[PDB]
DNA sequence: GCATGCATGCGCATGCATGCATGCAGCATGCATGCATGCATGCGCATGCATGC
DNA sequence: GCATGCATGCGCATGCATGCATGCATGCTGCATGCATGCATGCGCATGCATGC
């Protein structure tokens, strides 16, 4: 016969049966933890519900070792994931707690639509029953009425939104399984034979589309019968109805006309996003590929562009797109459809203080040392270079911004410039410093120019609308840009730049665009002297290409000269022949802290928002007196790379700012000027020996 | 490689007022004259 | 129904694969494998042409002339074997010699069609490699049974056959709604490409030729755009020109194809595709024999072109650069240089094109360029391009292209600041990258660089300083490992010793040499030792504190230069380990190259 | 040696055999026909 | 292609001819008489309705008010028992007690 | 240091594959009839047989 | 033994299943035409670099 039947090893209504014990059961090592969930859910403080397949395994495991039977659930799961989405709502309609907080004014009107809609429910019941009894013609009764009425489909009266979680490795490696939902894998490594599983993508997000609602079940009301007809959608387009299919309609000879109520249609949130692989996955001499991953529900506006990440999603085929003359077959497109997402690096504003955090800080303050012992932490691949790895690490940290009022403003980030001897590894603290920082990005010279920084004009895919995508100033917003070989750039970047550490925005008035940009961020720039090596026998500002006033615009400008000496090259020698014998540092009395525990101290240090003193404000200005006084003679001499000016005062009350923040004090010190001053006098022996 | 979509109803208001000339009251009258006639006090065709 | 013929060729097949019993060894060797193993190897096995030419004429011409009629019964046959031995059908691949059927897409007429040919060209441009849907799988809820289809096209088997189009199921046979299992049912990649005439086989001025190629499954990415490809297949028509219905139209004709089975890349010079061997245990044992002499430098130096009269010393950093170091990547992140790059400034008939035609023509993967031949976007790869799907893509240079090789450039100092600026991040941080508008990436740039250079004032001067003399960036400079200065000074017995060899050329081989190259770079990688440790320190310690005017700075770069050079030494030796001696001559070889 | 392929089935005016007349008809009353365009390559 | 109703069903009535072992011995019977006799008999056997009825209720109802779904199955079984015994396919025929299906 | 000529990237018009529908006119086909033929039926007559006178 | 009614074959008139063709009006479908859209290019101008000077 046409249509044929095969037997597979999959029995539903025990893996249904499982799903209600395990939602029923489940102890987390209070009552019942998905139990609780659904309370909530009820009483309408939580949208969204996440299923952990730990939780599955483990359960599975504790039946498993008491001797009773059961059945392979999360494999089930993995394979074919999208089937066991409504397994798992029909399991938890059928469980939800009674709301036990009463419906006010307070509340959101789809809740109120809801309650509407099964009271309602309730009421057809009810009269039916009654109509029925009174009829004189209980189990039978109930089934006959459910057979008669209509309803409002669990579908329609559902408020949350449910997702998967994948196995992580240590439960798996603990339980002895192999967790194939959570093996990071590249665009490239992702074919046809994973279709229809649970999988992990590991990549870049290079472009996020604007949320805009996508229809799920539209809806329509008859003014003759005044019925609600829904129409289910599942595709890019649909057709409208246009007359009623009621019962009531439907068996009379004049229909009615429905009309589109968009309050009643059910709508979700949808973007979609593009990943592209790492550059440590591209094999030799190719280009990297992308991907495409769906959004839906209450995981919008989890994925910024220039994000690296792991994306877990259920992989789906769809109707083939490209040209007619080239289908063979019937082809598909592909695409991923998102279901939690997790980081490499942490943001600074999703922090929150807790235990496990709290433990790892206080272990870190009660060490002691924690000034020094972060800045030796900065690439301890690199010998020497202590002072600059201070200055490195304020800017990290950074100042305090100050609203004054009146629409004023002042900035409280910190900019930085290295500027030295070829051959001084200052590429390589570029690097790391980039890779440091949470939304840091990394640019050299005449690879970016032009729409490269900044933005420009271009036309969604998705949408049909136009955008500004943001170029290298715009995607380390609220990080550290930082740019190598910042001698050899064009006039209009470096007046791009100039702007930027301005008042962080980038004006732009050109054909088709007349806005502003906002560039809340820090610079870090790198150059080189004119002739190569620096030349002591002129002036300091005749061995450098920018101006001084850009020069000048700079909170620390360092000098870094190479001067032979037999001593030292012996140390560097040693230090540089020993990171290549081994893969680690020579030190053994000091011990480097990682990125993440450095990240997560930077993150609670950013909170605070020391004040100034008095005593702290009249020693401010007698430094300030001083050094004024003294940088007009030495710049009369031309020996001086710029006269001291009020953005040096600034500076040294921006550094003082950030000592005091990662001090982890409400207020201001002394010692605090000390070391600002301290280190902006070190920013230029190298010329004074 | 989607399933196919659905349609359905659900009642919630009052429409129109029924007219006697319509299907549905046709129905309903009908229905009434078969459950309720009474012949010497007997539902016949209930009964039937 | 079954046919009678069908059958008798699958026997002559079958004895066919009896009498040869190297295939059937290699079908159970991949069972094998696959079992043992569970990466899963393809169900493929390659037959020679010449074997079936001695074998039976007949069928050889029944192959090369009618494969639609032939290849299915022997692809049964093997596929018979295959599940009679073990404790997917399986499919086959041809080489051999063609004869008169190896053709290129100028020269492949409509008398071909049909027919079994050998292609080869220049891969032009590839397509997204797509599922397509073979078998769905359903469930109904109402019943709790699960149901299937198959799908089936044009291109999927050789022979005609009547369509028989079949719908995608929503309903069951009584109404019932159903539902798809995305897990259960089947997918198989696929993909379609273009293939080109040679730019070096072309006749000039005039407009190319190609033709497309069909890949499924197994051979669906084998290839990137501008690789030399060899393709063998089936030219093959399909559907009807124009004729159905009116269809007044005349102009169309038949389309045509080719059903591709076997894809061989070939390495050519200035190319993407790097050059392999297949090693063997007498080449194995020769190689690992001569290891063991003490002037097996001497010896792979002396056999570098010997066609040039000295040069000695550039023969021996040539060498080094060609085995290379080793590059270190710490848990932190940081990336820390392996590879060794050489600058030549001399005099203008010193042979510097000879040495760098060479190397182009020696290294297993070469890229050669030119002063101003390429400039811009024609060496970073900073151009952009986009698919007709809308999206823009990028297309690679020179130094992205020549990732993990090397990159000769004749007349250097013809150069620009905007491209020495962007050579300056290949040659030290071996990364290339790209802002712009919509794109935003870095690319593995990891090649080294050979370069000749001209004096300024055309012939060397001893009277002025080097600087004067050479005219370029000094941090450019020092990012030259070595850095070599040739010059011509009229003597007799030189010019007489050069005249007579020179004159002998106008009246170890070169593959042992790639052979042993390749072997090393593969399986070496020697470790650090305290005693070169030493001996590295005290050479960089007395070079940053001498008095003598150099012909390049000091600075970091040259202690691992130093490094680079020992453990390089050390790779030519097969030795695990860096010994005294390598860190002598690495000192020695640039102490002569400084003085 | 514009030709077009058939728009009819020409096993009907092509009266081939006796049995072919046979063949040309089965199943009840109902009529054989091939449909425009039958023909393929 | 194969349907899994239609393996089930055979696999039913073959353990039906399992179970009764009359008309296993009745078709070696037939082909020994025409082996050794080459007259040549047709290949079939009769089929009684009560023993049906006695071992599966449901395949006894499917034979009497589906036949079109129950009947081939059980010729193909027994024409694979015929062809496992032996050193045209088969059919069937039904006798015993057709309850309200005997008409005129 | 100072002035000119050339590559180079930005900005604006314009042609062209793709892919959808729509009124219309042509073409193959089912249908109403137009008719021949061979068979069975009912309809009487000639008569051979059975019955009565 | 003679006359009469009855039922049994000849001699037909007449209606009706079968089976094949033919003019025509019908209904469908290819097709010329209308059109929107997004991509590619032919090109001119404003900017930055290279070459004397
Ligand atoms: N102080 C140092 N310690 C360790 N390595 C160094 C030091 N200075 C330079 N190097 C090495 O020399 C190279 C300098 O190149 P780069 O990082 O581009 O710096 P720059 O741009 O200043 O030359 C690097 O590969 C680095 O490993
Ligand atoms: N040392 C040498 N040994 C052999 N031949 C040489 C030598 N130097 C020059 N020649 C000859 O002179 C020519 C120099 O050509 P080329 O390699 O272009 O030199 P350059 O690049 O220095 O001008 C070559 O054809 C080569 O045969
Ligand atoms: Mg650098
Ligand atoms: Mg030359
Ligand atoms: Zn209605």
């Amino acid at each position: 016969a046409a249509l044929p039947s095969i037997q597979l090893p999959v029995d539903y209504n025990n893996l249904f049966n499982e799903i209600t014990d395990f939602l029923v059961t489940f102890k987390q090592d209070k009552g019942p933890k998905y139990m609780a969930m659904l309370q909530k859910v009820a009483n309408r403080e939580l949208n969204s519900v996440i299923i952990d397949l730990d939780d599955i395994l483990q359960y599975q495991n504790e039946k498993f070792l008491q001797g009773t039977q059961a059945d392979d659930l999360v494999s089930a799961i993995q394979q074919n994931a999208n089937h066991f989405t409504e397994l798992f709502c029909r399991a938890i309609d059928n469980n939800m707690p009674l709301p036990t907080k009463e419906i006010d004014y307070k509340d959101d009107v789809l809740d109120v639509i809801l309650n509407q809609r099964r009271l309602r429910n309730e009421r057809m019941l009810s009269d039916r029953t009654n109509e029925i009894r009174s009829e004189n013609l209980n189990d039978a009764l109930r089934e006959v009425v459910e057979d008669e009425t209509e309803l409002f489909p669990p579908n329609l009266t559902r408020r949350y939104f449910l997702y998967f979680k994948p196995l992580s490795q240590n439960c798996a490696r603990r339980y002895r399984k192999k967790a194939i939902s959570s093996k990071p894998l590249s665009v490239r490594q992702i074919k046809g034979d994973f279709l229809g599983q649970l999988i992990t993508v590991r990549g870049i997000i290079t472009r996020v589309s604007d949320v805009k609602p996508a229809v799920e079940v539209i809806a329509y009301t008859c003014d003759q019968c005044g019925y609600e007809v829904f129409q289910e959608v599942n595709s890019r387009t649909f057709t409208p109805l246009s007359e009623c299919t009621s019962e009531e309609c439907s068996q009379n000879q004049t229909k009615g006309q429905l009309f589109m109520s968009t309050r009643a249609s059910k709508f979700s949130a949808f973007q979609e996003c593009k990943i592209q692989e790492l550059s440590q996955q591209v094999p030799v001499g190719h280009i990297p590929r992308s991907l495409n991953i769906h959004v839906n529900g209450t995981l919008v506006r989890s994925l910024s562009p220039g994000d690296i990440v792991d994306v877990t999603g259920i992989f789906l085929p769809a109707p083939y797109t490209g040209f007619k003359a080239l289908k063979a077959g019937l082809l598909t497109e592909t695409y991923l459809e998102a279901q939690f997402v997790r980081q490499h690096k942490k943001k600074f504003a999703s922090f929150s203080l807790t235990s496990d955090v709290e433990e790892r800080v206080m272990e870190l303050i009660t060490s002691g040392d924690v000034y020094n012992r972060l800045a030796k932490s900065i690439a301890p691949e690199i010998y020497g270079n202590l002072d600059v790895k201070k200055a490195l690490l304020l800017l990290l940290v950074g100042g305090v911004d100050k609203r004054v009022g009146d629409g004023m403003k002042i900035r409280g980030d910190i900019n930085v410039c290295l500027m030295g001897d070829p051959g001084v590894a200052k590429s390589q603290l570029l690097k790391a410093i980039c890779k440091i920082s949470p939304r840091g990005v990394y640019t050299t010279g005449k690879g970016s120019s032009g729409v490269g920084l900044t933005a420009a004009v271009m036309k969604d895919p998705v949408t049909d609308e136009m955008i500004l995508e943001g170029g290298a100033l715009v995607l380390a917003d609220n990080g550290i840009c930082c740019i190598d070989e910042f001698d050899k750039m064009d006039e209009s970047d470096r007046t791009a730049i100039h702007e930027v550490m301005e008042q962080q925005t980038i004006s732009i008035s050109k054909a088709g665009i007349n806005t502003t940009l906002n560039a809340r961020t820090s610079i870090l720039a790198a150059a080189n002297p004119l002739y190569g090596r620096y030349n002591p026998r002129l002036s300091p500002l005749d061995n450098i290409n920018l101006p001084a006033a850009l020069l000048s615009r700079f909170d620390i400008l360092f000098l870094m000269l190479d001067i032979p000496s037999r001593d030292d090259d012996e140390k560097l020698a040693e230090h540089v022949t020993y990171v290549h014998m081994h893969n680690k540092q020579p030190d053994l009395d000091f011990t480097p802290v990682e990125p993440s525990k450095m990240r997560e101290y930077i993150a609670y240090a950013k909170t605070k928002r020391p004040v100034m003193s008095e005593a702290v404000n009249d020693y401010v200005v007698q430094a300030y007196i001083r050094l004024r006084q003294d940088s007009k003679r030495e710049m009369d001499s031309k020996f001086s790379f710029g006269q001291a000016t009020p953005r040096t005062l600034l500076g040294i009350i921006r550094l003082s700012q950030a000592l005091a923040k990662l001090r982890l004090a409400d207020m201001v010190d002394i010692d605090d000027v000390e070391e600002a001053l301290r280190l902006v006098r070190v920013s230029k022996e190298s010329l004074y020996q | 490689s989607f399933d196919r979509p659905e349609i359905y109803s659900a009642p919630v208001l009052q429409g129109e007022s029924p007219n006697d000339d319509d299907n549905t009251e046709i129905i309903k009258s009908f229905k009434n004259f078969i459950l309720e006639f009474r012949l010497d006090s007997q539902f016949i065709y209930r009964d039937q | 129904a079954p046919d009678a013929v069908f059958g008798d060729r699958v026997r002559r097949f079958q004895e066919f694969l009896d009498t040869f019993t190297s295939y059937r060894d290699s079908v159970r060797s991949i069972q094998v494998y696959n079992s043992n193993n569970a990466n899963i190897l393809p169900h493929r096995i390659i037959i020679s042409l010449d074997d079936l030419r001695e074998f039976d004429r007949s069928f050889w011409s029944g192959i090369l002339v009618e494969p639609a009629y032939f290849i299915p019964p022997a692809e049964k046959a093997l596929t018979d074997l295959a599940d009679s031995m073990d404790d997917h059908p399986w499919k086959l691949s041809f080489k051999g010699s063609f004869g008169a059927h190896a053709l290129s897409p100028r020269t492949l007429t409509a008398q071909h069609l049909n027919k079994l040919v050998s292609v080869e060209g220049i891969v032009t441009k590839t397509s997204l490699v797509r599922p397509k849907l073979i078998r769905s799988v359903h469930y109904a809820a109402k019943t709790g049974r699960f149901h299937y289809r198959d799908y089936t096209d044009a291109t999927t088997t050789l022979t005609t056959r009547i369509p028989t189009p079949a719908i995608y199921p929503t309903e069951d046979t009584e109404g019932n709604k159903l539902t798809t299992e995305y897990g259960y049912s089947t997918f198989i990649d696929h993909q379609r490409i273009t293939v080109q005439e040679m730019p070096e086989m072309a006749p000039a001025g005039q407009l190319p030729r190609s033709i497309d190629v069909i890949l499924d499954d197994d051979l669906v990415d084998k290839t990137k755009p501008g690789d030399r490809v060899n393709v063998v297949g089936v030219f093959k028509s399909l559907g009807a020109g124009g004729m159905n219905q009116s269809n007044s139209n005349t102009l169309i004709g038949f389309k045509t194809l080719i059903l591709g089975n076997t894809v061989y890349p070939l390495h050519a010079r200035s190319t993407g595709v790097a050059a392999r061997q297949m090693l063997t245990d007498f080449d194995i044992r020769n190689i690992n024999k001569l290891s063991k002499k003490k002037d097996i430098f001497d010896i792979l130096s002396q056999s570098l072109a010997p066609s040039i009269y000295g040069h000695d010393h550039i023969k021996k950093a040539i060498l080094l650069m060609l085995m290379g170091g080793v590059e270190k990547n710490l848990e932190n992140g940081s990336h820390l240089r392996g590879d060794i790059n050489i600058l030549m400034v001399g005099d203008p008939s010193t042979a510097k094109s000879q040495l760098l035609r060479f190397v182009l023509n020696t290294a297993s993967l070469a890229i050669a360029t030119t002063g101003r031949g390429s400039s811009g976007v024609g060496l970073t790869a900073a151009v952009t391009t986009d698919r007709e799907t809308g999206e823009r893509r990028l297309e690679a240079g020179a130094m992205v292209l020549a990732d993990r090789g090397v990159v000769c450039i004749d007349e250097f100092d013809k150069m620009t600041d905007v491209d020495r600026v962007a050579i300056h991040e290949v040659m030290e941080q071996q990364t290339v990258t790209i802002a712009k508008a919509g794109i935003h990436t870095t690319l593995n740039a990891r090649c080294s660089v050979i370069a000749a250079a001209n004096p300024v004032f055309g012939q060397y001067d001893v009277n002025r300083d080097p600087h004067q003399n050479i005219a370029l960036p000094d941090s450019l400079l020092s990012r030259f490992d070595l850095l070599f200065v040739v010059t011509d000074d009229i003597n007799e017995i030189r010019d007489r010793s050069i005249s007579e060899h020179v004159l002998r050329t106008h009246r170890v081989t070169i593959p042992f040499l790639r052979k042993y190259v390749q072997y090393a770079k593969e399986r070496v990688i020697p470790q650090l030792t305290q005693e070169a440790i030493n001996v590295i320190v005290k050479n960089y310690t007395d070079l940053r504190n001498d008095d003598n005017t150099k012909k390049s700075p000091i600075t970091a770069r040259t202690l691992e230069t130093l490094i680079r050079l020992a453990t390089a030494h050390a790779k030519v030796r097969l030795s695990k380990t860096v010994n005294k001696v390598d860190a002598k001559v690495a000192a020695n070889l640039l102490r002569f190259a400084l003085l | 040696n514009t030709v077009s392929l058939p728009r009819s089935c020409l096993s009907t005016i092509e009266s081939e055999s006796s049995m072919a007349n046979e063949s040309n008809i089965g199943d009840e009353s109902t009529k054989k026909n091939c449909g425009p365009d039958p023909y393929i390559i």
